[PDB]
Parts: C-alpha cells; sequence; structure tokens
C-alpha cells in the first residue's frame, strides 16, 4: 500500500537502511539484561533472599546469599551478553559495505547504511545485495539476471529473476533522466515468497504502462548475485522492512516439556521453605513458653532486644527461618541448564550420519531449544511425495484417449504438444559438449520433478521441448522444426486448485488452452461423456502405485480472448489478496476443457523409507501419513513403506463410499464402535479425503447429542497407522490442530519436504524440515532438518532420547542435591534452643551450590549415554517408550525427594549419635560444632557426588577427572580454608576444624559408613532391577 | 567432509561398566566379609573401656551436698562417695559433663570477639558490637568480653582415694595439654607486648561474672592470659546440649600399677557454678580412651547392623535368582 519513486522525484518518510540484529546496545544492556533475568522465579526469590539479609539482622552474613546469586548471573550475563556481541561486529559489517548508487550520472560509492528507499543501486557479480531491489535491467538484453539464495533459506542453486520489459533497454543509458515510476507494494510481509507490486513508468509525453510486479522481479538483500556482469535496481525495502530482516523471530515454539516441570517443582518448594519455617517458627514461640529456657543468664537478651514488640520480633523470625533456608531452592540451575543445552546443542548437526554426499551437507538445528523434545513425540506427521519418495520421477505409460498410445495424428500429436507445453522445464541455459552425451547437455532445472519427468517423457517420443527463446517456446516434433510457440499466460500452479494451465498462440492460427491437474479436480471441468473411457486407466495406474495426471485443452476464441486477456491481466494490477483475487479469474477459465489424455509417472522409495516405519512402530508412535496424491497411490506406497501390514482391516472414508451429505456418519459410527469399540492388534487402520474430512471437521456442530469429530477423533487415538489423501495444503494443519488438542497434549512431530508443507511444520510441536530436491520453503521453517528420511530414526530415537535422560537426571538431581544439603540445617533447629544456628559454616554454604558440585552434574549431562548409542538405535522396542515423560511425572519425583529426606535424615541422626561419645580423638579431646558441622558436610559431599557416580553409565574421560576432580578439590579446599585465611575474616570460628575432623580413625568409620547406609537405599535398586 | 572428530561424534573413548546383578550380587558378599570383622572388631574395644559418671547435681533430698544448691556462702564444699570396681589401667581422662544448657545458641555462639582473644592491640580497648550484652560494664572494655568467654565453668574438682586407714591419698591432677594445640598455641594469644600479664590489660577488666582478672587465672605464665586451657576448652562451643568438656587428664604413671585402683573414693567438688535454675544437671564423668576414643556403642552396634543386613539380603537374592 506504499508508494514509491524511481528517482524519489515525481513527474523521511520511510525506515532507514540500517539492519540491527542485536537485541542490547551499549547503554541499555544492564537495566535489560538483568531484568530479563530477575522476572525469572527462581532468579527473582534469590534476590528477595538478599535485602532481607541487608537490612534485617539475620544468622548468616549477606556473603553466603548475594555471591552465590551475583556468580550465577556474571556467568549468565557475559555469555548472554557476549553471544549477543557477536552480531553488532557481524551486523555493522553487512550494513557498512560498499554499494554504489546512482544520484544523477554519477557512478557514487555509498556506504550500504547510507541508502534510502526509492533510489538505484548498482551491483556487480559476485557481490550482495544492499536491500530488496527491484530488478529494471541488466548489461544484456532479455533482462536476466540469476540469483543464489545462498543465506536466507540455504538454496545452492542458480535461481533467474527478470526485469521490467519497458526497462529493459535502459543500462548506463542515464536512466536517471527523471525516470518516472511507481513502485507500490503491500507492506513488507516476511512470506519471503510472495511480492505483489505495480510499475507506472511514464513515457516522454503521456504513458501509463501498468507493468504489473511479481516475487520473479524482487531481489532480496542477502541473495549473492551470480553468473552476470552488474544490473540496475531500485530500492523498496531499506533494512527492517526487507523481507529477510523481518525474519528473525520464530521464537513462538520453544515451550518444552521439561521446562514447566522446573516450575512445577519449585512451586512444590517454595510451598516447602515455609512448611519448614512455619513448623519451625511455632515450635519456638511454644518451645520459649518456659520463663527461664530464654535467656537463662548465660545468654542475658541485649536489652533493646528485650522491649521490642513481641508480634514483630514473632515476624522477625519468620523472616529468618526463611534467610536460613533459602538454599533450598537450587540457586545455580538457571546457569547450568543453559550453559548445557548450548555447549551440547551441536551435537545433532555435528553426527556424520545426518550427512548425505549428493547433497553435500548435514543435518541442521534451527532451534537450539527443542532438543529435549525429541524423546517425546507420540505422533508422526509424515508426508508421501518427497519424504517418503525421492522426486525422481521417470515417465511410463501414458494413455491418450485411453488408447494407451505406445489416433495416430489426429489429436495424439496434439497431446504430446501439451506434455512439452504448459509448464516451468526452463532448460539449462548454457550448451555443454553436444555428441558426445545421448543428446546434449539438456539438463532441466524445475521445481516440480512431476513434471520434469513428463517432458524427458515426451523427450522418448517424437517431441522434446528445448525453448523458452525470447518469449516464445521451441520444440522438436519428431524432425527439424523449432515450431516456436508464443507464451501468453502462465497460469501459476496452486495446490487448493489442482491444476497449473498455460495459455500459447498456435504459431500459425488460433489460440489453445493447456492444462494438468489431479484427475479430482481436472474432470469435473471436461465434456464429461468422455471421463469413463479414460477413468479406468488412471485407475490401474494408479492402483498399481504411480502418480497420475490428466491434460486436456480448450480452444478458445479469438473474439473471447480480449475479455479473458483483460479480466485476466487486469486481475493482476489488484495490491489487496491478488493470488485470491487472481487465482478466482482463472477459476471460471477453466470452464469445459476436452479431455485428450491421461498421464502416469512412477516413484522411488528411499534408502530405509521402508525400514524406518518398521521401526517407529516398534517404538511406539502412531504414524500418520498426510499425502495430497490419489487415494489409490498412497494405499500402495503405504504397503511398500511397510505400514500396512498384510491384514489390516482398513476404514476407508473416500468418496467411493461417501458419496452423499449424511452416508457417511452411518458408515461412521458402523466401523467405530460395532466395528472397533467392542474390542495381532493392529488389524485395523484409517483413510480419509480432502473432502470426506472437511464434512466432518466443519459441519460438526449438527448432532449435539453424539457430535460427529467427537466421534471420528476417538478413532484416531485407537488406530496405529492412519492415512489421508487428496489432502489440500491447509486440511495438513486442522489435523494437527484436530489432534493436538485432544486428550492431554500429544507431542505432534510433522515431517515435510517442500512449500505444500510450510502449513504444517509452522505448526506442530517439533517440525522436520527434509532439505530434498523441491527446495528449502520446508527446511527453512523446520526447527531441525535432515537431508533425508532414514535419518528420522537416528535423530527421535538415538538423539531425542539422550537429549532427555540427559536432563530428566539433571532437574531431579539439581534438587536432590539441596534438600539433603539443608535438610541437617532444618534438624540440627531442633537439639538447639531454636535460634536459628547454622549446622554449617558459612564458607560451605556459598561454595557448595556453584563449586563443589557444580560440575559433577554438568558433565554428566553433556556427554553421556545411559544405554550405548548403538543398542540404542538397533533396538527401538522401548527405548523410545519407556520415557514417555514419565522420567519427571509425579512417580519418580517424590521418589528422589523421599530419597533425600531419608538420606538426609541419616546425615545428622547419624552423626548425633556419634556425639555421645564424650571424645573421638585418642588424646582424649573433645569437638566442637563447627566440627558438626564439616563432619555432617564432609558427609554430605561425598553422597551427593558419589550417588551420581552410581548412575554414570558411560565413564568418559572427563567424568573420571571432574567426580574426582570435585572431591579432591573439596579435601583442598577445606584444608586450605581451614589453615590461614584470617586478616579479612571476622570469626576465626573454622581456624582448624577440618584438620581436626580427619585426624580421628574413629571418625572415618563414620563417614564411611554414613555414606554407606545413605546409599544403600539405591545399590539396592540396582540389584532389585539388575535382578529381572 | 564433517568433522569426524573423536569428540563431537559423541564417541569419545568410553569405560561403559556392566552393573548386573550376575556381576553385582557379590557387592553384598564382598562387605559382609569386610565390616562384621570391623563391627565386631569396634565393639570390643567399647565394652574394655570403663567409665563412671557421678551425678552430683543436687535436687536430691538425700543428695550428699544438696545443702548448698541453695544461695549459702560462696565456697561450698560437696564430698561424694563412689566406689571402682574394674580398676583403671591406662592414662584416664576426667570430663565434666553438663545438660540442657545450650551452648550452641545463635544468640550464644555469636558472643565471642575472635579477633580479640587472638591477640590484636588495637582490638582489645574496643572490643566488636559482637558481645553486646556483656561488652562494657562501668562504661569499660572487658578482656574476654561476650557471653561465652563470661559464663566460664568456675567449680573446682578433686578426688582422693582411701587407703585402708581414714586418710585419703589425694590423686595428683594435670591441667596442662588439655585443649587442641593448633588452637592452644596459634588462635589464642595474648595482648601484642609485654613482660608481666597485668600491664598488657590496661583499660580493660575482668568479665561481669568473674571472680579474679584474666592475668590471674593462673601463676604459671605459660597459662595465665587467654591461654588457660580451663579458658580455652570452655570457649570452644558444646555442639550440644548434653555435651562434656575435657577438664583434667591423670597421665599414667610410668610403673605398672593401675593409675585408678580399686575401691572407694573421696569427690569434694567446690560448689560455685549453679545450674538448678535452668534445671540444668552437671557431672563428672572419668573414663578411660582407646583408639576409637571414649566409650560409645553406636559405632559397633551399626556396623554389625549393616554389615549383617546387607550379607543378608544377598542371601535371600542369591536364593531367589536361583530358584527362578
Ligand atoms: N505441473 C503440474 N501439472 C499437473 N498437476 C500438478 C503439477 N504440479 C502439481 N500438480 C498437482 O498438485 C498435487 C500435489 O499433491 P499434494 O501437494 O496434495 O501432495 P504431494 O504428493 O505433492 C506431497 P508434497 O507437497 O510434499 O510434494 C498433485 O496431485 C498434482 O496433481
Ligand atoms: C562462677 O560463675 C557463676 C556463673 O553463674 C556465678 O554464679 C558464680 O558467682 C557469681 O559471681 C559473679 C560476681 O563475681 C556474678 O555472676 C554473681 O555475683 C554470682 N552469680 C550470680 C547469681 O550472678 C561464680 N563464682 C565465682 C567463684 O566467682
Ligand atoms: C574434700 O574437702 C573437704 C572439705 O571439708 C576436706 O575435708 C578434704 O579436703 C576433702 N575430704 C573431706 C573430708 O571432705
Amino acid at each position: 500500500t506504499r508508494t514509491v519513486f524511481v528517482g524519489n522525484h515525481p513527474v523521511q518518510r520511510f525506515c532507514d537502511n540500517r539492519i540491527v540484529s542485536s537485541k542490547y546496545t551499549l547503554w541499555n544492556f544492564l537495566p535489560k539484561n538483568l531484568f530479563e533475568q530477575f522476572r525469572r522465579i527462581a532468579n527473582f526469590y534469590f534476590l528477595i533472599i538478599f535485602l532481607v539479609q541487608v537490612t534485617v539482622d539475620t544468622p548468616t552474613s549477606p556473603v553466603t546469599s548475594g555471591l552465590p546469586l551475583f556468580f550465577v548471573i556474571t556467568v549468565t550475563a557475559i555469555k548472554q551478553g557476549y553471544e549477543d556481541w557477536l552480531r553488532h561486529r557481524a551486523d555493522n559489517e553487512v550494513n557498512k559495505s560498499t554499494v554504489y548508487i546512482i544520484e544523477n550520472a554519477k557512478r557514487v560509492r555509498k556506504e550500504s547504511e547510507k541508502i534510502k528507499v526509492g533510489d538505484v543501486v548498482e551491483v556487480q557479480a559476485d557481490e550482495t545485495f544492499p536491500c530488496d531491489l527491484i530488478l529494471l535491467s541488466s548489461c544484456t538484453t532479455d533482462g536476466t539476471c540469476y540469483v543464489t539464495t545462498a543465506s536466507l533459506d540455504g538454496e545452492s542453486n542458480c535461481k533467474t529473476h527478470y526485469a521490467v520489459r519497458d526497462t529493459i533497454a535502459l543500462c548506463t543509458a542515464e536512466s536517471i533522466d527523471t525516470l518516472r515510476a511507481a513502485i507500490e507494494c503491500e507492506q513488507p510481509q516476511p512470506d519471503l515468497y510472495k511480492f505483489v507490486g505495480r510499475i507506472n513508468i511514464y513515457s516522454n509525453s503521456l504513458e501509463a504502462v501498468a507493468r504489473s510486479l511479481g516475487p520473479e522481479n524482487l531481489l532480496l538483500k542477502g541473495a549473492t548475485l551470480k553468473n552476470t556482469e552488474k544490473i540496475y535496481g531500485v530500492a523498496v525495502y531499506t533494512g527492517m522492512e526487507t523481507k529477510m530482516a523481518l525474519n528473525y523471530q520464530g521464537k513462538s515454539q520453544k515451550r518444552s516439556a521439561v521446562e514447566k516441570s522446573i516450575n512445577a517443582f519449585l512451586i512444590v518448594y517454595l510451598f516447602i521453605l515455609l512448611t519448614k519455617a512455619a513448623v519451625c517458627t511455632t515450635l519456638k514461640y511454644v518451645w520459649q513458653s518456659t520463663p527461664y529456657n530464654d535467656e537463662p543468664w548465660y545468654n542475658q537478651k541485649t536489652q533493646k532486644e528485650r522491649e521490642t514488640l513481641k508480634v514483630l520480633k514473632m515476624f522477625t523470625d519468620f523472616l529468618s527461618f526463611m534467610v536460613l533456608f533459602n538454599f533450598i531452592i537450587p540457586v545455580s540451575m538457571y546457569v547450568t541448564v543453559e550453559m548445557q543445552k548450548f555447549l551440547g546443542s551441536f551435537f545433532i548437526s555435528w553426527d556424520k550420519d545426518f550427512y548425505d554426499e549428493e547433497i553435500n551437507e548435514g543435518a541442521l538445528v534451527n532451534t537450539s531449544d527443542l532438543n529435549e523434545e525429541l524423546g517425546q513425540v507420540d505422533y508422526v506427521f509424515t508426508d508421501k511425495t518427497g519424504t517418503l519418495t525421492e522426486n525422481s520421477m521417470e515417465f511410463i505409460e501414458c494413455c491418450i484417449d485411453g488408447h494407451k498410445y505406445k489416433v495416430d495424428k489426429n489429436r495424439e500429436e496434439l497431446f504430446l504438444r501439451a506434455l512439452c507445453l504448459c509448464h516451468t522445464v526452463e532448460i539449462k541455459t548454457n550448451d555443454a559438449v553436444d555428441g558426445a552425451t545421448e543428446s546434449a547437455e539438456l539438463t532441466y532445472i524445475s521445481s516440480s520433478p512431476d513434471e520434469i519427468a513428463l517432458v524427458k517423457g515426451a523427450k522418448r517420443y517424437g517431441f522434446t521441448f528445448l525453448g523458452n527463446r525470447n518469449g516464445y517456446m521451441r520444440v522438436e516434433n519428431q524432425r527439424k522444426e523449432i515450431e516456436e510457440y508464443e507464451l501468453l499466460h502462465t497460469l501459476n500452479f496452486d495446490a487448493v486448485r489442482r491444476r497449473m494451465s498455460v495459455i500459447v498462440k498456435t504459431q500459425e492460427g488460433d489460440i489453445l488452452l493447456f492444462c494438468k491437474g489431479a484427475d479430482s479436480a481436472v474432470f469435473p471441468r471436461v465434456q464429461n461423456h468422455e471421463i469413463e473411457l479414460t477413468k479406468v486407466h488412471v485407475e490401474r495406474n494408479a492402483m498399481d502405485g504411480y502418480r497420475t495426471l490428466c491434460v486436456a485443452f480448450k480452444e478458445i476464441a479469438p473474439d473471447d480472448y480480449e475479455r479473458i486477456n483483460r479480466q485476466l491481466i487486469e486481475a493482476k494490477m489488484a495490491l489487496q489478496d491478488r493470488e485470491e483475487k487472481m487465482e478466482k479469474v482463472f477459476d471460471d477459465i477453466e470452464t469445459n476443457m476436452n479431455l485428450i489424455g491421461a498421464t502416469a509417472v512412477e516413484d522411488k522409495l528411499q534408502d530405509q523409507a521402508a525400514e524406518t516405519i518398521e521401526a517407529l512402530h516398534a517404538a511406539g508412535l502412531k504414524v500418520w501419513v498426510l499425502t495430497g496424491d490419489k487415494m489409490e497411490t498412497a494405499k500402495s506406497t503405504c504397503y511398500a513403506c511397510r505400514l500396512f501390514q498384510t491384514n489390516t482391516e482398513l476404514l476407508e472414508l473416500t468418496t467411493k463410499t461417501i458419496e452423499e451429505s449424511e452416508r457417511k456418519e452411518d458408515r461412521l459410527h458402523e466401523l467405530l464402535i460395532e466395528y472397533r469399540k467392542k474390542l495381532e492388534h493392529q488389524e485395523y487402520g484409517l483413510i480419509i479425503d480432502g473432502s470426506t474430512l472437511s464434512l466432518i471437521l466443519n459441519s460438526s456442530q449438527d448432532s449435539s447429542s453424539n457430535n460427529y469429530k467427537s466421534i471420528f477423533l476417538q478413532i484416531c487415538m485407537k488406530c496405529t497407522a492412519v492415512l489421508c489423501c487428496r489432502m489440500a495444503p491447509l486440511q495438513k494443519a486442522q489435523i494437527v490442530r484436530m489432534v493436538k488438542n485432544l486428550k492431554g497434549s500429544p507431542i505432534t512431530l510433522s515431517i515435510g519436504d517442500g512449500a505444500n508443507d510450510v502449513s504444517m511444520i509452522l505448526e506442530s510441536h517439533v517440525g522436520i524440515g527434509i532439505k530434498g530436491k523441491e527446495g528449502r520453503q520446508a527446511a527453512r521453517n523446520s526447527d531441525y532438518s535432515v537431508p533425508k528420511f532414514k535419518h528420522l530414526k537416528k535423530l527421535l530415537l538415538a538423539h531425542g532420547h539422550l537429549y532427555y535422560v540427559r536432563i530428566a537426571h539433571l532437574v531431579q538431581y539439581f534438587f536432590y542435591k539441596n534438600l539433603c544439603f539443608i535438610l541437617p540445617q532444618f534438624l540440627y533447629q531442633f537439639f538447639c534452643g531454636f535460634s536459628q544456628q547454622p549446622l554449617y559454616d558459612a564458607a560451605y554454604l556459598t561454595m557448595y551450590n556453584i563449586c563443589f558440585t557444580s560440575l559433577p552434574i554438568l558433565a554428566y549431562s553433556l556427554l553421556e549415554q545411559h544405554i550405548n548409542i548403538d543398542t540404542l538405535t538397533s533396538d527401538p522396542r522401548l527405548y523410545m517408550k519407556i520415557s514417555g515423560n514419565a522420567m519427571l511425572q509425579l512417580g519418580p519425583f517424590l521418589y528422589w525427594t523421599f530419597l533425600a529426606a531419608f538420606e538426609g535424615t541419616v546425615f545428622f541422626f547419624g552423626t548425633y549419635f556419634l556425639f555421645q561419645t564424650a571424645s573421638l580423638e585418642e588424646n582424649g579431646k573433645v569437638y566442637g560444632n563447627w566440627t558438626f558441622g564439616t563432619i555432617v558436610f564432609t558427609v554430605l559431599v561425598f553422597t551427593v557426588t558419589l550417588k551420581l557416580a552410581l548412575d554414570t553409565r558411560f565413564w568418559t574421560w572427563i567424568n573420571h577427572f571432574v567426580i574426582w576432580g570435585s572431591l579432591a578439590f573439596y579435601v583442598f579446599f577445606s584444608f586450605f580454608w581451614g589453615g590461614i585465611i584470617w586478616p579479612f575474616l571476622k570469626q576465626q570460628r573454622m581456624y582448624f576444624v577440618f584438620a581436626q575432623m580427619l585426624s580421628s580413625v574413629s571418625t572415618w568409620l563414620a563417614i564411611i559408613l554414613l555414606i554407606f547406609i545413605s546409599l544403600f537405599p539405591e545399590i539396592l535398586l540396582i540389584v532389585l532391577k539388575n535382578v529381572r | 567432509r564433517p568433522d569426524n572428530t573423536a569428540f563431537k561424534q559423541q564417541r569419545l573413548p568410553a569405560w561403559q561398566p556392566i552393573l548386573t546383578a550376575g556381576t553385582v550380587l557379590p557387592i553384598f558378599f564382598i562387605i559382609g566379609l569386610i565390616f562384621i570383622p570391623i563391627g565386631i572388631g569396634i565393639f570390643v574395644t567399647s565394652n574394655n573401656i570403663r567409665e563412671i559418671e557421678i551425678d552430683y547435681t543436687g535436687t536430691e533430698p538425700s543428695s550428699p551436698c544438696n545443702k548448698c544448691l541453695s544461695p549459702d556462702v560462696t565456697p561450698c564444699f560437696c564430698t561424694i562417695n563412689f566406689t571402682l570396681e574394674k580398676s583403671f589401667e591406662g592414662n584416664v581422662f576426667m570430663y565434666y559433663g553438663l545438660s540442657n544448657f545450650y551452648q550452641n545458641h545463635r544468640r550464644y555462639v555469636k558472643s565471642r570477639d575472635d579477633s580479640q582473644l587472638n591477640g590484636d592491640s588495637s582490638a582489645l580497648l574496643n572490643p566488636s558490637k559482637e558481645c553486646e550484652p556483656y561488652r562494657r560494664n562501668e562504661d569499660k572494655p572487658i578482656a574476654p568480653c561476650g557471653a561465652i568467654m563470661n559464663s566460664m565453668f568456675n567449680d573446682t574438682l578433686e578426688l582422693f582415694l582411701i587407703g585402708q586407714d581414714s586418710y585419703p591419698i589425694p590423686i595428683a591432677l594435670k591441667k596442662k595439654g588439655i585443649a587442641w594445640w593448633t588452637d592452644k598455641n596459634v588462635k589464642f594469644r595474648n595482648p601484642p607486648g609485654g613482660d608481666n600479664l597485668e600491664e598488657r590489660f590496661k583499660g580493660t577488666t575482668k568479665p561481669v561474672n568473674w571472680l579474679k582478672p584474666v592475668y590471674m587465672l593462673d601463676s604459671d605464665p605459660d597459662n595465665n592470659g587467654f591461654i588457660n586451657e580451663d579458658f580455652i576448652v570452655w570457649m570452644r562451643t558444646a555442639a550440644l546440649p548434653t555435651f562434656r568438656k575435657l577438664y583434667r587428664l591423670i597421665e599414667r604413671k610410668s610403673d605398672l600399677h593401675p593409675t585408678l585402683p580399686a575401691g572407694r573414693y573421696w569427690l569434694n567438688v567446690t560448689y560455685n557454678y549453679p545450674v538448678h535454675y535452668f534445671d540444668g544437671r552437671k557431672r563428672m564423668i572419668l573414663s578411660t580412651i582407646s583408639w576409637m576414643g571414649g566409650k560409645n556403642p553406636f559405632l559397633g552396634i551399626a556396623y554389625i547392623a549393616v554389615g549383617s543386613i546387607s550379607f543378608l539380603l544377598g542371601v535371600v537374592l542369591l536364593v531367589i535368582n536361583h530358584k527362578y
């Protein structure tokens, strides 16, 4: 809806070209970063517990709660800050490169940031683009210049764009000559593939040429130009409105199933850290009830504290028994669980097995967050054409007028013309050595293999397409006759319609309207009396498992053309809903076509596309298939794909059974309850259509007693493999939703190949884009990508699992690490006068959560395979089933806890009984209370670690160095901190505690035991699980 | 083409320990052979240590010195008879327990100024704001400020041996070397410089409750100021209500006589420390010492309760597995 002028002068009101990819700045970093952290629960809560320590008079010095909180920040800010600064220095490059402009007959050399909207740009070969231009001319005629979008969506070929006819003449011919134009384009939409515009070039005196535009004229900002000398563009979008720049945002998907549990535990602890306070406050003011039991003449209450309002004092305590138990919320989890993902996401991008030789590229992880979401999928929505069958079509066994050509020249000769026209082959322009090859270079470059196999087909017969020469088309009809054809309108294909067409003008006569498309969408518009003659053939060729396509021509009368022509073009200059308003202009152009003959193309399966789908099943998933081809075809490739065993009682809902409005439901409820409700197991699979489906969902609001849909969905959950044929481009989305929104939240993993699937990949929990032959429209939106389908096995099982059992046993341990460390300090608030006397020291309250026992859980997080990565992908029986999120469900969670409590108690009561002795050393001396801290601590750091050394089932050389590299650290720290660190301290309370807690040979036997009795409830499950 | 490094492929050189029943069952039967030979190894050296705790708190209408449980002339004098059945062989230690004396009380553990006792001259004249309730009396600085050092257990015990005649032989007690040598020469030091331990304390005074200045706790210069063992061992907090702190140790005479010959003795305690107020008892635990420490059964009954409940499930496991 905007407006532009080539030279900015007609016959700043717009954005400025400076791409700022960053989020922070050099000034608002802190006030932004911090807030974006302290809005998180555990990083904010620990803040409150800081203030409360700086104002109130509380037991533990502010250090033991501000350091382990100032650190976890400074180590996230830096990374989360620096990791950003990479962009600035990156950005500054792109938008500070040289790009010449044309002010007034001048080839100025400005900075790419200086460009404004509506101004001529210049570009040599090999150079990136300054912004979204509109190709206006090139050095040569033909107004053509290829492009290689190798940085926007990852494409690696040389697409070819087009210039504007009325301007191709302009090349160095001072286009600056107040060149008139009006470039109206829809406000920048990030679709990156649609572009509706217009030009209103003005001639010398008067001219209003309404030269419509299109995506074939836009040159994105970042598509390296190739195979040309130079061009001249007219900027339309100028950065931060350009199509590319808009595509930095996809974050509305990273809500894993292991990121809310982490929020269902805290909400528990935050509701346990109170009980631990309330239950331990009341007991105090009920204990102090005794008159002498407080300040019994040997600790006289400081006079001031005596005259304090009781109720108030009843507060400062309850605020003390949070500052004293606050450690019961893991402070350093919001750095590990992130440092893990970052340092441990590449693994899905390096694994060699995700590397096809041909495509000469590997896997690609376009989301560093959904990793853990792979060992969760419960529905897998594959796509038949493109994933299950590579796009290498081979035209075989056509059928003209039901005669199955191998009629002579009355209509057949025409048919061939149909095959060779009405397409977008665009044969390889360059010429190679012809005479040694079969025919010539003759390499066809197109996106829809459904036709590239046709042309190659006709090439096996007389006719052959070799043209598109200067607005015409060339063909060889069994002899030496170029036979130029004048192309007039190439009606692009559109899935929602299933028909592409071409309106050519017979070089020496009238016009023609060729067209092709799926039978179910070409037959409705035909001289019906000819359908049955060829219908049976299209059945067999499909019944056997070949793609099918019908083709028919309709001669137009010239007197009728002008109506169409006008009606056609005028249906383009519309800037609002062009594709729709256009689609509908020629949807009534294919009124009645004289069908000529049908065609059949065969397809191939992938390497293991038949072995994988035999694995997934064994893994518990419920694989679906959302094809678009004819029903019969899908039913054929399915058997081969091996998702329909020999004995499977299908429940088809095809048009061949539901040719009515009400009939289906009758058939629906029958094969649901009386057929699949009264009851190897796989005996039943489903099959639907693009029509039979829409009736169900859209028209469900009638039988509110037993709604159609609510019935239909019921069958889904109870069918291990289902099909969907004749699927539109959007109905491949309503399906996902219709499933995602039922009985919980089944994690739906969809997998597409091309543009058709963009409507679900962007919709399912975790897409999987297969970068195949069509294009990267699918692999650029998908969270991940794998240049095959055989990889979707090694992806889900061998990674989706480890990327779960590597965290499920982190968010668990990272809590159980604390609920033990802070249990004693709660019991020891029983054998003290409830005066909140921290059992441990302070030097052992900061360290323990960042230094003593931080790494050993990180190590086990990045690199570990509790089941060898080979035995896990070579055995999908349950290893993708044993974890249906069960690793964090309410069952296991409160086992660890009821493992902390026990392993917690034994720490204290295990020690208490040990200090009924009156001495432990041999010299007979006594042991203070601090020596009651290190004991019940040194017996802690040796359990919360060893309890790991009983879980790591994959001992690399790192684990050996971390675990035994924290313990042999602790036993050193206490030795150093123990010794002389006096000068700046104020207590010298742990001056020699440790060194004496080890010279008592009768102490180890308490440690060496208290460890065991704490692990003995873990050494058992091993036995009770390795026995059966 | 992709990096075939040992790590990135995610197949680093592993250990892969196969933890299975058939290879873990011995895990039970390997300890049972190694704990029990300790659980019993210790339990022997526990019941072979004789002790005695002569509760002399009072509160007993028939208690020999209830007479001064109530406020009487300061220098009270108790006398308690008691009989030793099995004479003590080694060198015996004499503790002095307590009870319901919450020496671990956050409001009572902060009550020491650790940087003063260390001998920091400047810190002396003006102790911290932690030993508040007993910081300055008569607006003056206190040398061992703070409740902890204030309420220093201040009654003198004594043990007499009654021979055949009625004259009781006095048993010789020793007091030096009853505190961790680590925190008796490093963590507690007198004021910076001086010659007589009095001058060094110029502006300070004695605590409130005490009866004599810190520079008069003992004549022996090696034990007088802030070094008094009695004082030191009273500062390291109790670590529990029911505690007991070393008081004096009897060095085993070189001869081959029993350091404590059996029979009845006399224990006359100069009762000064009153604990009847908070309902706290008092005692005097005599004891020997073995490498394990002091008589304590737990370690014994624990090992033998683990070294014989792990070594049993293995049976119920070994027998259950083969029968399936
Ligand atoms: N050049 C062309 N000529 C005739 N028909 C065409 C065509 N290009 C596409 N079609 C029609 O478009 C339909 C595309 O099928 P649909 O997209 O529903 O499933 P699909 O098999 O193409 C899986 P995918 O979308 O991944 O390629 C085909 O049925 C075909 O008839
Ligand atoms: C020994 O210490 C105890 C501590 O309670 C004390 O009761 C004894 O008598 C105290 O003397 C202090 C004054 O010199 C002072 O604490 C108080 O007068 C008196 N006790 C009371 C009731 O406070 C101390 N005895 C000795 C030997 O001084
Ligand atoms: C204990 O003290 C008393 C105090 O009278 C004194 O006679 C003697 O030293 C000891 N024995 C007796 C007789 O009490």
